[PDB]
RNA sequence: UGCUCGCUU
């Protein structure tokens, strides 16, 4: 009927592990690809 | 301070635990002496010693 | 003005004021005078319990105009705040639940 | 409209340097902070 | 919220019935309005499971009877699942052990069925 | 904000932080620098250690290991800037117990 | 029905201190695991008992009492061969809709093994003659949250004879 | 003692501070922010939350002061409550 | 000037050069068949250790019938150090 | 049993703050307050009466722990 | 937003 899933847990950060990302991991993390050099549109609304 | 136009800051805690800790640890009656050498700083001043 | 020194180690906070000082020997060493104008602005969140229920009722009935009072009420069930300058403060006081 | 009473008397009244759109009937704070 | 073992120990329906009855009596003795209003699914599940176990013949059972039945079946080298099913169902007919009960081949022997019926009916 | 004309608040400088540390009022320092200044709730994925949104991790395309966490908005901005600089901080969360 | 060991960090607010800690923990665990299906475990019914209960901490945050409690709870999870007795709460063309008594309407017996007179013409016709028995075959669980049910199981009804009802 | 606890007199400057301390966050907040951050990213050094500076940065109660110990509630309870006996097993 | 692009490049850009077809012959066919036979016969070899199954549900009389049986090779403990004896 | 039997100011402050928060969250009072609308004042009264149901769990650097009751410790 | 300037601490 209903599945058991925890709502919130009192999670505490233990330690920060610094590192680096490969280009594949960067692509996976990113959502879209930015290729246009302009900022706003040509119309008078100046929409991005 | 010397009361010659000095501006001082006043903060109000927003938590009961912070309020209690400020009143206990940072109490004026509990911090009458400095930790440098134990000499009392909160004492008489001009117009009181005379 | 960096993120480590300007936004992490030392950062600006609310519920604070800055004012000039003046001497007053008639107060204790552990006491400080606060003006009514800054007192009406700096508010403290008190939780409605079985002890100060009547005091909070009286404060709400007084409202934001009179010095002893409050400015906003956040219900226990819903987190939608309510401004005391508008609405029936008497009804808001009569409908003060614990928490 | 107001989420509590459903009224449309939503006025933008800044209370001591705090921009706040609040209902003018029951005082329910609709939005606060900018 | 992790679990350590989902199959720690199997239990028959009598233990579940006793637990449900105890929870129900404790609930009706210490009913709390706000606790009940916070989650009403507990009451529904408890009541419906109790009603199902009541519809079942699980009544008229006791730990002494369960222990006697277990000791009687221990001499039949039957498996825990078989004896659990037999205790939960209380079969009064022979066909229920002949066909419905699994692992029938080489286990019935056409002579142990009478003893099984006598033990489950006693 | 900074200025009074801009409706700005006071600044608890590094010296104020040092005074609070010397006093040892840990809860007071926390309420001042985290709760009342830049309190925010973020979503961190327990698998990759990255920051999620609305209880969802776009990196792993899953939401089972995503958990909420209190964090200063300045600290979140620092983490984002480091991730942009390619210095990825991987946060390994655990129970408070 | 089977026992399952669990370890939960229960948070009790301060206004429940007058109550007994064990009773409050039991009530909270029941309210949290009432009518919910734990993945790869099954549908939990209620709390059976509490085995270990260590010290109760109080965090500098919410201020409530957090207790790590080890307990055993009863869950409905057959062993792939258990026999059950349910009631027909409907029927579909592709398969009957049997439901255990007021317990769960999730049993979906596939009609692909009975004698060769099996068909459902949507008129709630169970089967052409020559308390309904069920034999659990396999379990299956699934997740729910996948964007910014969970227990059906397979049922079998072999040529059991059923001298009482065809 | 803090200056001469590693067997060598280390000054309070950035060099001695880096030689004594280990918190990447503290070393970055003090001086040479980008250099220390890139060095830590290269070394893959994991930084704990034991220090006061990183505690304040992450917004958690520091270990020093009132946060060194923990408090327990004196609730009416009974450790290891009686267990219900299993009849079938 | 370089023109502005509205949509991103295709995830898999087309190429006018195609891979050269594979070499044909009885030798290549026999090598393929032998590699397939090795794939099929090396999984059942005792050296191919499988993940030990655990968490058995129950014990049954059909356990002896469904018991997986397979001969196990005996390593040479004279050549292998003593740290690998069971 | 090896630590100092006196209750430090940090412990005093933390216990008072926790008790004030609990009382503000509708916790039962064990001193029968007489018109005290301040949770911190109620907590100070409970501390002076030695009726705060809180046990300090002092942790040693190595990992060991020891429990000390408020009524067991010495106040100033 | 950035910066500069002039100022009380
Ligand atoms: O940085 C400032 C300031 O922090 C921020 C404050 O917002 P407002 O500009 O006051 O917006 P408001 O809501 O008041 O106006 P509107 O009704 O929405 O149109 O804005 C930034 N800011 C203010 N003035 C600025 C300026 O002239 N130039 C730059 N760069 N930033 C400005
Ligand atoms: N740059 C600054 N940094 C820190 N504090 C300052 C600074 N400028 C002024 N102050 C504040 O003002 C005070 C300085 O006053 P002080 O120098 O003692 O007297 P004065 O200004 O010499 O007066 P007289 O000339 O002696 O009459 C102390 C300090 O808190
Ligand atoms: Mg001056
Ligand atoms: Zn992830």
């Amino acid at each position: 009927k209903e599945q058991f899933r925890e709502t919130d847990v009192a999670k505490k950060i233990s330690h920060i592990c610094f590192g680096m990302k490969s280009p594949e991991e960067m692509r996976q993390q990113a959502h879209i690809q930015v290729v246009s050099k302009n900022l706003y549109s040509q119309d008078n609304q100046h929409a991005p | 301070a010397d009361f010659d136009g000095d501006e001082m800051n006043l903060h109000l805690p927003q938590t009961e635990e912070a309020k209690a800790e400020a009143l206990v640890l940072m109490g004026t009656k509990a911090n009458l002496v400095t930790p440098r050498n134990g000499e009392p700083l909160i004492a008489a001043i001009q117009d009181f010693l005379t | 003005q960096g993120r480590f020194r300007g936004n992490l180690s030392g950062k600006r906070v609310d519920f604070s004021g800055r004012t000039v000082i003046s001497p007053d020997p008639n107060l204790r060493i552990d006491e400080v005078a606060v003006p009514v104008h800054v007192a009406k602005i700096l508010t403290f969140p008190e939780k409605v319990n079985k002890a100060n229920i009547n005091f909070l009722r009286k404060l709400v009935q007084n409202g934001p105009e009179v010095h002893p009072g409050a400015n906003f009420i956040q219900q226990r069930h819903t987190q939608m705040k309510r401004f005391l300058k508008y609405g029936n403060r008497e009804k808001m006081a009569q409908e003060l639940k614990y928490g | 409209r107001c989420p509590d009473c459903g009224s449309t008397e939503l006025v933008e009244d800044s209370h001591y340097s705090q921009s706040q759109l609040v209902c003018s009937d029951c005082g329910c704070v609709v939005t606060e902070g900018v | 919220m992790e679990v350590k073992d989902a199959n720690s120990a199997l239990l028959s329906n009598y233990e579940v019935f006793q637990l449900l009855t105890d929870l129900k009596e404790q609930r009706k003795e210490s009913g709390k309005n706000k606790h009940s209003s916070g989650q009403q699914n507990l009451n529904t599940i408890t009541y419906e499971t109790l009603k199902y176990i009541s519809k079942t013949p699980c009544r008229h059972q006791s730990p002494e009877i369960v222990r006697e039945f277990l000791t009687a079946l221990k001499s039949h080298k039957l498996t825990k699942a078989e004896k659990l099913q037999l205790l939960n169902h209380r079969p009064v007919t022979a066909v229920e052990i002949q066909l419905m009960v699994e692992e029938s081949e080489e286990r019935l022997t056409e002579e142990q069925i009478e003893a099984l019926l006598h033990t489950v009916t006693s | 904000t900074e200025g009074r004309s801009r409706d700005g608040g006071l600044r608890l400088g590094e010296m104020e932080r040092d005074c609070l540390i010397g006093y040892g009022a840990s809860m007071l320092l926390l309420e001042r620098l985290m709760i009342s200044s830049d309190a925010f709730e973020v979503d961190v994925c327990g698998q990759c250690g990255l920051l999620g949104y609305s209880g969802w991790c776009h990196y792993c395309k899953s939401s089972c290991h995503v958990s909420s966490l209190r964090i200063p908005y300045a600290c979140k901005l620092l983490f984002q800037e480091l991730q942009s600089m390619n210095i990825i901080p991987r946060l390994k969360l655990s129970k408070y117990n | 029905f089977v026992l399952v060991e669990m370890v939960d960090t229960v948070r009790i607010p301060p206004w429940q201190f007058e109550r007994k800690l064990n009773d409050s923990i039991a009530e909270e665990l029941n309210k949290k695991l009432a009518n919910k299906v734990v993945y790869n475990v099954g549908l939990c019914i209620c709390l059976f008992d509490i085995t270990k209960l260590e010290d109760a901490y109080v965090f500098p945050g919410d201020g409530a009492s957090h207790t790590k409690v080890h307990f055993r709870c009863v869950v409905f999870h057959p062993f792939l061969d258990e026999i059950l007795i349910g009631k027909i709460k409907g029927c579909s063309p592709e398969g009957v809709h049997v439901s255990l008594g007021f317990f769960d309407d999730i049993l979906i017996p596939p009609e692909s093994l009975q004698q060769p007179a099996k068909f459902d013409e949507a008129e709630q016709v169970w089967v052409w003659e020559y308390g309904e028995e069920i034999r659990f075959r396999v379990v299956d669980e699934s997740f729910v949250d996948t964007s910014p049910y969970t227990l059906v199981g397979s049922i079998s009804e072999p040529g059991l004879g059923l001298l009482s009802w065809w | 003692d803090l200056m001469t606890y590693k067997g060598e007199v280390l000054g309070i400057t950035r060099f001695g501070l880096a030689k004594m301390k280990e918190s990447v966050l503290m070393l970055a907040s003090f001086e040479k922010t980008a250099d220390h951050l890139f060095d830590a990213a290269y070394f893959g050094q994991k930084d704990s939350v034991c220090g006061v500076s990183e505690c304040i940065i992450m917004g958690i109660p520091m270990n020093i002061g009132t946060g060194l110990f923990k408090l327990l509630h004196k609730a009416d309870r009974d450790p290891n409550p009686p267990k219900r006996p299993l009849i079938f097993d | 000037l370089p023109d502005v692009v509205l949509k991103p490049p295709p995830l898999f850009p087309d190429t006018d050069y195609k891979p050269v077809p594979l070499k044909t012959g009885e030798g290549e066919e026999y090598m393929l068949a032998l590699k397939q036979e090795l794939r099929e016969t090396m999984k059942r070899m005792p050296y191919f250790i499988e993940t030990p199954e655990e968490r058995q549900d129950i014990e049954r009389y059909s356990k002896r019938y469904m018991k997986v049986y397979k001969e196990e090779w005996i390593p040479d403990w004279r050549r292998l150090p003593r740290e690998m004896m069971p | 049993r090896i630590t100092t039997p006196y209750m430090t100011k940090y412990e005093r402050a933390r216990v008072l703050g926790t008790r004030a928060l609990q009382i503000a969250m509708c916790a039962p009072v064990m001193v029968e307050l007489e018109g005290e609308t301040d949770p911190l004042l109620i907590a100070m009264k409970e501390l002076k009466a030695r009726k705060i149901p809180i046990i300090i769990r002092r942790y040693l650097p190595d990992g060991s722990y020891e429990d000390w009751g408020v009524d067991e410790l010495i106040i100033t």
